[PDB]
RNA sequence: UUCCUUGAUGAUGUCAUACUUAUCCUGUCCCUUUUUUUUCC
């Protein structure tokens, strides 16, 4: 339904049938070795579980080493009542042996909801020897409702005729009826309610259907619902309510909350956004709890998982944020106690992302903390399916940590070598893949530890048909680069061959795979040329290059590489010369290909190799390519523009066809494409000039005037692009629209609202009032000021940065006072406007030229009442002299006073900003000997250090910080030794931490300026050293 | 004693209600009167946080 | 002059392969050292041998002709001598001989 | 200011609060007390009790 | 959520975008680059190569130093390769 | 702040804090040169038994906490 | 040919607080026979109530035609209930008596 | 010897309005790709 048409372009699903599971998710010392005998029995006793008594063992090998923290982890594992009665008993034999020389529940439930499926599928299989759908206990029923029902019965009779209804919905069904309307004080208004309630969401929020007070527990979850708040409504609800909760975090308690959320955040109907938010909510207060979350922690990841499968990038990427969040947030043994069981279930899925997890966790935790359990794992004998997770948790601990795995390198491997030799495949195959991924992030080292892994690898690789033969090759691949070219030569000369074979298979996990080995393989120093220019190339270019490849995305990129690879080797005409004649092949994509691909070798390669008749074939090419866009895209114009810098004067037969095209294609086909061919102007100015193709530069010079008129921004902006670049070649007095045409032509533009115009507008009056400059009488210029000035309402950043630097360039072609007279044209009346940017004139203004000008101007502007324009005065002086610094050591007196007034309070804002510039000032006047006055202002300064305002305080640290360096510590300390000791907290703070930033930076010049301090009775304080006399 | 950590400091007066309040008292004395040292500023258990 | 940074003692080995740094205290960093394509000698990146509260007396270049090297931290714990209110493991520590060992393949430095 | 308080050296007085008290540290019959006592006046002494 | 990594200070160039391109780093600012930008690899790496040390686009430039954060001696602390913190990518 | 040593906070000791500021004296007097030599003359030893000393009285001083 | 969210259980609303199961288990009865039935009792629950069904489809022929069914002079919010959520008030159990049964008449 | 009005806070309230960060308003898609091994001279 059209509803179903703009609504669905609000949202929308995104997901698989194979992700739609998510539904389904209902809320939460050779006695040692015979020892190994005894511990295995008696845990076995306190059935069958392995990768615990693993990871009890598993503290063996530090040897000596074990510790109390055995009884943590295993205190979670177990419930921690058991715990300290067996670990007690073992720390007991295991000292004296060395001398004489809901957990457990939860665990319960999984084996028996497999031995349930058993039961089932069995049933069905000597019933096929012979759902959701599946029929209820009253049992089960009364748990799945909240509290707070009654069942009822209306009668035998009523429950009778129920009894009755399916064999009488059959019966019923086929019998006599139909229904009659007749035609024939009202009341009852239904209270559907408080920003907005969806109709679905009645289900949760329906509590707030009802209108009381009194009641207290359910006081606090009636007064959660400040959520829907959260959920829907308008933005400031959304972030007042959000902190309301936020720092109602401790009290509430996690407990009732995530009871509160996480049936929305299993929401069948959620959209994007209310995702994300409820996601803020999560890590917000999960910034606060800590212990508090432990019971809910699985109840958590549950849905948060599902999130790291997520086509969505941004979205991964906050999913991980938050599982940190969690797992440090919690205990690592909470962690893991909880999460064992996830792993031998049944559903691949759960595994899956309950590796990533994993992975994360241990991002967060460190590896080495989380080994033995992993290590435990992988020998797990029960069952394979965890060894095909423990394994692809190594993998994901490979990409996230990536380049830091490095140190436990060789643990890892040595947990996964076990593996490849596994009766299982699929075992087999993750494994190899893992090797992959850890070599790529060894990039490149480590190559010994992998070491003891190779030999088994190679032979594999023969014998192999099938997924798992290509993965094997995605590890000797990524490691071949490991290795030494001498041993890696030989064992390089062996894949080349079953690389070769291999090109050819249909499928594309594969040919993803062999590709990116030839990147390696015949990527590399000590591999010969002519070798590849045989055997390979031939094939390559025909199986690969192919339609198939690069409508995908992935392919598309992995080609690219692996072709360029191929030419920073065999040579560039080599490549290029087989691809050119495919820019005149019609599909875009494909175009699209060849042409970044050339782009890229002409890159590094250089042009130098290509012939001359390969050449005609390209520029024709660039053209025809160039000539039909479907889209307007970087691609093939910087791809072409690259090809022209390149070539340089190999070039120049070549331009009348160029500019034909440039001009002809500029006109017509309708203004769409129009703004392309103006960049292709943009970019190769610079080859229109140094070949001196002059009659082109009157060209261009006029032709682009004229469209500056041209009303489409999209056009214009690129016109302008084109007209800058212009400019940059030839100079001021040799342009043939000479400027005093121009400059003024542009002047009215400024309007233009729309982006694009704006910038390359602003950017070019730049250059050209920093250039040139005299062309343009004054009268113009001034007329220019009071135009700019608002420009200063642009959203953007970069427009107001060019724009700042403009107005001085046009504030040197006149001289300042006015133009800061102008500029102190901005009141304290409004705000927005001139809400620094201004300022940030006024500083640079007062550099060029003497600011010893112009403060007397600025510092009298500071009397008007006008509160906010004051402030503004303020920090126009601390970006001054931000941008002044040496020069400062004079008209420093000058403010002084004045940030005394300032600095005294009206407000807040003046003790701000003006402490900034005690900042700025500060550190610029360094160590030429003015600190006197610094000193004075000192005080001023002081008192304000106590504040909880973040900008003020934040600011002060500024203050500090750098008085210090001017005033030097001595004088600092002495302002600080009173305050460490204080019996009040609240100083106790402060006084540390600025201590502490006075202690960090010139902790070696401290030592004198500790006082003399008495010594006790159990102790010496005073240091006896110094006094020593000669 | 508020009373006799007073005999102990050159400038006992330096000790005043709210010191004996000092987790360290034995020391804070024979800081805060220290050569050159500043007093800390007074504007707190004032509670108008500074200035009207 | 601090407690914490590098430069006070200095240590390189024979092979001149690589040469350790440190401060007095918590910090040894290391950096390797190889000859450029032509031969002129181009740095490593640095790396970390941290350890917490542990007094380096003095270090040492050590001599294995082309192996992983070696150096010989010279340290002591305070550590033990701060949480004994005694005066106890005032005495009776000693200070803790402990080769640390670079190891390129690898490139990190293991105790 | 209305909280229990007591001055031992001035007739074991009672003040009911303490910026009052601390307001005796300056008076009359306090460095009276202290002068007659011997303890001469001034600053040194403010934060006497007992 | 936004934070440094603080990792050790290697040999490596600082990598900025087009975006982030004048910014003296910590001090946010324009002003007066002087002294240059060094991360460590395990913070600029592979994808990282030539990455913006702040959005993730690739670099352009390379970020210099104020002096204001030079006189304060900042510039030397851990690697200022900015993670996010959920992963880095 | 806190992996960089000498960091205080408001708990911060008494003995603590003094232990510090011994400690940094002492990387200082076997820094610079200098200093170290005065100290040598003064009390009569090697510049050699005078940093070992030092190195000695380093976890100490103060002698034991409370 | 159905959307996968619904289920046998349909949340019910805009009840009369005087209304009769006598009622209820009539109306509901048509589209099928009744799992069973709950109605709030209590302060806020007062006013609603569960219905399920030994099928779906029963239930899908429900929420179809009742859709916004009249009684009395209300409109009857008629809407497939979630599920999940609040429920681990009982906590997964009673198997092992049970699948020892089955392990031991079939044999299987 | 027989007598007036007053100041102030703190706590709890989803009222009101100014304002702060060269914040923000464009970057951005890339290793989620997961299945009971099973692509034939």
């Amino acid at each position: 339904d059209p509803f179903a048409e703009h609504r669905p372009p609000k949202i929308a699903d995104r997901e698989d049938e194979y992700k739609k599971h998510r539904r389904t998710m209902i809320i939460s010392a050779e006695k040692a070795k015979a020892g190994e005998l005894k511990v295995v029995n008696g845990a076995a006793a306190s059935d069958q579980t392995p990768g615990a008594t693993p990871k009890k063992l598993s503290s063996w090998d530090q040897a000596e080493t074990p510790g109390h923290t055995p009884s943590l982890r295993w205190d979670e594992t177990p419930g921690r009542a058991k715990g300290s009665e067996t670990p007690g008993a073992t720390p007991g034999s295991k000292i004296w042996d060395p001398t004489p020389s809901e957990r457990d529940t939860p665990g319960h439930g999984s084996g028996w909801a497999e031995t349930p499926r058993t039961d089932r599928g069995g049933d069905s299989i000597g019933e096929t020897p012979t759902e959701r759908n599946r029929p209820l206990s009253d049992e089960e029923l009364d748990a799945m409702f909240p509290e707070g029902y009654k069942v009822l019965p209306p009668p035998a009779g009523y429950v009778p005729i129920r009894t009755p209804a399916r064999k009488l919905t059959a019966t019923p069904t086929p019998l006599g009826g139909m229904t009659g309307f007749h035609m024939q004080k009202s009341v009852n208004d239904q209270p559907s309610g408080l920003p907005f309630l969806k109709p679905d969401d009645i289900q949760y929020f329906d509590k707030l259907l009802v209108d009381v007070d009194e009641s207290e527990e359910q006081k606090e979850r009636k007064i959660m619902k400040l959520l829907l708040k959260i959920k829907n409504g308008t933005p400031p609800m959304r972030k007042a309510a959000l902190r309301q909760i936020t720092d109602k975090a401790r009290e509430f308690g996690a407990g009732p909350l995530f009871n509160q959320i996480l049936p929305l955040l299993m929401s069948p109907t959620l959209e994007d956004q209310e995702r994300h938010l409820l996601v803020k909510v999560i890590d917000r207060i999960l910034y606060k709890l800590d212990d508090l979350v432990r019971p809910y922690v699985h109840k958590i990841l549950v849905v948060i998982e599902p999130l790291l499968i997520d086509e969505d990038y941004y979205a991964r990427v906050e999913g991980r944020e938050i599982i940190s969040n969690l797992a440090k947030a919690a205990g690592l043994a909470t962690m893991i106690s909880t999460m064992r069981p996830d792993i031998d279930n049944m559903d691949e899925y759960v595994r899956n992302t309950t590796a990533r997890a994993f992975a994360v966790v241990a991002s967060a935790l460190g590896i080495p903390s989380l080994l033995p359990f992993l290590k435990a794992v992988c020998k797990s004998k029960k069952s394979w399916q965890a060894r095909h997770t423990g394994i692809k948790i190594v993998q994901q601990i490979a990409i996230l940590m990536g380049c830091a795995i490095l140190p436990h390198l060789r643990s890892l491997v040595e947990i996964i070598e076990h593996g490849l030799v596994d009766e299982q495949q699929k075992v087999r195959t993750i494994s190899a893949l893992a090797i992959a991924a850890l070599a790529e992030a060894a990039t490149p080292y480590g190559i010994e530890s992998f070491d003891s892994v190779l030999k088994p690898l190679w032979k594999g690789i023969r014998q192999h048909r099938g997924k798992g033969l290509a993965a094997f090759l995605k590890a000797i691949g990524y490691l071949i680069p490991l290795m030494d070219a001498e041993y890696a030569n030989y064992y390089t000369r062996e894949v080349m061959l079953i690389l070769i074979r291999e090109f050819q298979s249909p499928d594309e996990e594969m040919k993803k795979i062999v590709l990116k080995v030839v990147k390696q393989c015949c990527g590399t120093d000590g591999v010969e040329a002519n070798y590849i220019k045989t055997e390979i190339l031939p094939p390559f270019f025909k199986h690969f290059w192919q339609h198939r490849m690069a409508l995908d995305r992935r392919n598309y990129r992995q080609l690219v590489d692996t072709t360029v690879e191929l030419a920073n080797k065999v040579g560039a005409a080599e490549i290029i010369s087989r691809i050119v004649d495919d820019l005149k092949d019609e599909a875009e994509q494909y175009r699209k290909m060849v042409m970044e691909t050339i782009e890229k070798i002409m890159g590094n390669l250089g042009a130098a190799d290509i012939d001359h008749k390969l050449e005609e074939q390209l520029i024709d090419g660039i053209l025809y390519a160039f000539q039909e866009q479907t889209t307007e895209d970087s691609v093939m114009l910087n791809g072409f523009g690259t090809v022209v810098n390149a070539l340089g004067k190999r070039v120049k037969p070549y331009l009348p066809q160029i500019c034909g095209t440039v001009l002809w294609r500029l006109n017509n086909k309708s203004a769409k494409v129009r703004q392309q061919a103006a960049d292709l102007i943009s970019r190769t100015a610079v080859v229109m000039k140094t070949c001196q193709e002059e009659k082109l530069m009157g060209h261009l010079g006029v032709v682009l005037y004229e469209y500056l008129g041209e009303e489409y921004p999209e056009v214009l902006g690129s016109i302008l692009g084109a007209l800058k670049a212009i400019v940059n070649v030839i100079g001021m007095h040799k342009m043939t629209p000479p400027i005093k045409d121009l400059l003024p032509r542009l002047t009215p533009i400024l309007k233009n609202r729309h982006e694009k115009v704006q910038e390359n507008c602003i950017d070019l009056v730049g250059r050209i009032a920093d250039r040139g400059a005299e062309y343009v009488s004054a009268r113009e210029w001034m007329r220019i000021c009071f135009e700019l000035l608002e420009l200063l309402k642009a959203h953007k950043k970069a427009i107001r940065r060019a724009t700042v630097n403009t107005f001085g360039y046009i504030a040197k072609a006149i001289g300042p006072h006015d133009v800061l007279a102008t500029l102190l044209n901005n009141l304290k009346v409004q705000e927005r406007q001139n809400r620094v940017c201004t300022t940030v004139a006024i500083a640079i203004v007062a550099e060029t030229c003497s600011p010893f000008t112009v403060l007397p101007a600025l510092m009298n502007e500071y009397r008007v009442p006008e509160l906010n324009v004051q402030n503004g005065v303020l920090k126009s002086l601390s970006f001054l002299f931000e941008y002044i610094g040496e020069m400062g050591k004079d008209y420093i007196y000058a403010v002084t006073p004045l940030l005394e007034d300032a600095l005294m309070d009206r407000d807040l804002v003046h003790r701000q900003t003006a402490s900034a510039v005690v900042q700025h000032m500060s550190l610029g006047v360094y160590g030429f000997g003015c600190e006197d006055s610094l000193n004075h202002l000192l005080n001023y300064v002081w008192p304000n250090v106590f504040e909880t305002s973040p900008h003020v305080i934040q600011a002060v640290m500024g203050a500090l910080e750098g008085l210090r360096v001017a005033i030097g510590p001595c004088r600092m300390l002495q302002y600080c030794l009173q305050g460490l000791f204080h019996p009040a907290r609240k100083v106790r703070d402060v006084y540390w931490k600025i201590y502490n930033s006075i202690y960090i930076g010139s902790q070696d010049a401290l030592i004198a300026h500790y006082p003399r301090i008495y010594n006790d009775d159990k102790n010496t304080y005073i240091r006896y050293e110094l006094d020593y006399i000669l | 004693t508020v009373a006799e950590l007073k005999q102990l400091v050159a400038r006992p007066d330096v000790v005043e209600m709210h010191d004996v309040t000092a987790q360290d008292p034995k020391l804070l004395v024979h800081l805060k009167a220290t050569r050159n040292s500043v007093p800390v500023p007074r504007h707190w258990c004032f509670k108008r946080k500074y200035l009207q | 002059c601090r407690r914490i940074v590098p430069g006070q003692f200095l240590a390189v080995d024979p092979k001149g392969r690589a040469v350790m740094i440190s401060a007095i205290e918590k910090q040894k960093l290391v950096y390797i050292l190889n000859r450029d394509a032509a031969a002129r000698l181009t740095i490593s990146s640095p790396l970390e041998a941290h350890k917490a509260n542990t007094l380096v007396y003095h270090v040492v270049g050590v001599d294995v002709g082309f192996e992983n090297p070696m150096f010989a931290c010279l340290e002591m714990d305070y550590e033990e001598a701060d949480n004994d209110p005694t005066g106890e493991a005032a005495a009776n520590t000693q200070q803790t001989l402990t080769f640390y060992e670079l190891d390129l393949g690898l490139n990190h430095v293991v105790r | 200011l209305n909280i229990n308080y007591n001055c031992e050296i001035c007739g074991n007085y009672t003040y009911r609060g303490p910026k009052a008290f601390q307001r005796h540290f300056a008076e009359w019959r306090h460095a009276h007390g202290m002068r007659c006592l011997g303890i001469p006046n001034t600053a040194h002494f403010a934060n006497v009790t007992q | 959520d936004l934070i440094f990594c603080r990792k050790q200070a290697g040999v490596a160039i600082g990598r900025l975008c087009e975006k982030c391109d004048g910014k003296c780093v910590i001090c946010d600012s324009y002003v007066r680059p002087c002294t240059l930008v060094r991360i460590c690899d395990e913070c600029n790496y592979g994808s990282y190569q030539g990455r913006c040390v702040i959005c993730g686009g690739p670099g352009v430039s390379d970020a210099y130093y104020c002096k204001e954060c030079t006189i304060q001696e900042k510039d030397r602390d851990g690697c200022p390769k900015i993670v996010n913190l959920g992963s880095s990518k | 702040q806190s992996k960089y040593i000498g960091t205080g906070h408001a708990d911060t000791t008494k003995w603590e804090w003094l232990v510090n500021q011994h400690r940094d004296s002492y990387c200082s007097y076997m820094g610079h040169f200098d200093l170290l030599n005065y100290f040598a003359i003064a009390e009569n030893e090697s510049k050699a038994r005078v940093r070992f000393n030092l190195m000695e009285k380093m976890l100490q001083p103060c002698g034991p906490p409370a | 040919r159905l959307p996968p969210e619904v289920n046998r259980i349909l949340y019910i609303r805009n009840l009369p607080y005087k209304i009769t199961a006598e009622e209820m288990y009539d109306i509901f009865g048509k589209y099928g026979p009744i799992r069973q039935i709950r109605v709030g009792n209590t302060p806020e629950t007062r006013g609603t109530a569960y219905v399920v069904y030994e099928d779906i489809f029963d239930a899908k022929n429900a929420c179809d035609h009742l859709s916004g069914f009249n009684v009395c002079n209300r409109y009857l919010v008629v809407l497939y209930y979630n599920a999940n959520r609040a429920f681990q008030k009982m906590d997964t159990k009673k198997k092992e008596e049970q699948l020892k049964l089955l392990k031991e008449k079939y044999g299987i």
